[PDB]
């Protein structure tokens, strides 16, 4: 666990703004 | 050996409190909410993913018409969510009364799925 970077871990929901 | 590792596992209840406030400060829009498959769960598949995004104006009939796109959920078969590891809340409830009618010690909201009325 030494390299970490900001992996895609969160799944925003598919919406119309 | 092999060692299947949940979110929980991978991120120690420090690293969860601490990704759980920073999620509510960078995207304070949206509700920080796990989505596991019941124990149980032979017929359904496994969710690609576990922590989700969700944002308060949403009711639960959406979010559930969501895991079934990316799920590809077949229309001859049904199936339910239970909050926290209960099934109580109506699919037209505001996500965001729900969020805080059901929030963990740690801040996270926690959901599991099944396809089952009753376990």
């Amino acid at each position: 666990n030494s390299s970490g970077s900001s992996e895609d871990s969160f799944v925003e929901i598919r919406m119309a703004e | 050996g092999a060692m299947g590792k949940t979110f929980k596992q991978r991120r120690t209840f420090e690293q969860r409190v601490e990704d759980v406030r920073l999620i509510r400060e960078q995207h304070p829009t949206k509700i920080p909410v796990i989505i596991e498959r019941y124990k149980g769960e032979k017929q359904l598949p496994v969710l690609d993913k576990t922590k989700f995004l969700v944002p308060d104006h949403v009711n639960m009939s959406e979010l559930i018409k969501i895991i079934r796109r990316r799920l590809q959920l077949n229309a001859n078969q049904a199936f339910f969510l239970l909050v926290n590891g209960h099934s109580m809340v109506s699919v037209s409830t505001p996500i965001s009364e729900v969020y805080e009618s059901e929030k963990d010690e740690d801040g996270f909201l926690y959901m599991v799925y099944a396809s089952q009325e009753t376990f």
